[PDB]
């Protein structure tokens, strides 16, 4: 019994297989952005970690996604056994944007690994980013951010993952992530530009903006 | 209040995280998650009705 990507979606459907049995995307976007609202909220009275790294952003991805996802906490990259019997594994991922000619490609199998140790290695050199000048807090911040882009270890959910990770880091350096004054558009523009031209300074410009000490 | 701030600000980060996706909440995701950020409720009771909405 082959592990595929195909098993991650119900049979004749584009739909991700979900707790919630629902196959209409209207319906499901619904029911699992109303989850990880309360799921959100839970959070952010929780006491920080001690130490960030990647072991805790799987922690937030299955809180955001416990009831929504069998997977929830799961990377993409590891054949997750559903309890329909199927394996689902997803090595290769891409994503194309309405607006650029080639899509982005993300870390490719065991690479999602790397990806997430990236961020562990960077996050015990610099302390989880605590007693740095401002500079050099918003610049590890943007090359973490843009590193989770690449690696996108999950099969979904990694955005919603990867920002409430950064709120928390950010909180525990005595900062004030707020993404609330940015837009969807800035923050595709932003990660188009790391992820394909290999330019850093949009996503600092912008983490910069939203930080308030 | 800062329990009540803290509330807010924890209500306009679920809020804008699905903004940003381009993602509207459901109405009554808003009005439950509203309910708690004014105090009307408790973090228990607030799960409660999340658990408990009607979409």
């Amino acid at each position: 019994n082959l592990p595929l990507p195909i098993y991650y979606t119900y049979p004749n459907s584009l739909t991700l297989k979900n707790k919630y049995g629902i196959i209409d995307h209207k319906e499901f976007t619904d029911k699992c952005a109303h989850d990880s609202a309360k799921a959100t909220i839970n959070l952010h009275q929780e006491a920080l970690p001690k130490e960030f790294n990647s072991s805790y952003l799987k922690y937030l991805h299955k809180c955001l996604f416990e009831n929504t996802f069998e997977w929830a906490g799961c990377t993409r990259d590891i054949p997750f056994p559903f309890k329909d019997g199927t394996v689902a594994v997803m090595p290769e991922m891409m994503r194309s944007n309405w607006k650029t000619d080639q899509p982005i490609i993300f870390a490719i199998g065991n690479k999602v690994q790397d990806g997430l140790k990236n961020i562990d290695r960077i996050l015990v050199e610099k302390n989880n980013l605590q007693n740095l000048p401002r500079q050099e807090f918003i610049h590890h911040l943007a090359e973490i951010f843009a590193s989770l882009n690449y690696t996108h270890p999950f099969r979904e959910g990694n955005g919603r993952t990867q920002r409430i990770f950064c709120e928390k880091l950010a909180q525990a350096a005595n900062y004030n992530l707020d993404f609330s004054i940015v837009t969807k558009e800035r923050m595709s523009e932003v990660s188009i530009a790391a992820a394909q031209d290999g330019n850093l300074e949009p996503m600092k410009k912008l983490f910069d903006d939203i930080s308030h000490h | 209040s800062e329990e009540l701030q803290k509330r807010r600000e924890a209500v306009d980060a679920a809020i804008s995280t699905h903004a940003i996706e381009g993602i509207t909440l459901h109405s009554k995701t808003l009005e439950i998650l509203e309910g708690y950020a004014k105090g009307e409720y408790s973090l228990e009771e607030f799960n409660t009705l999340m658990d408990n909405a009607t979409l």
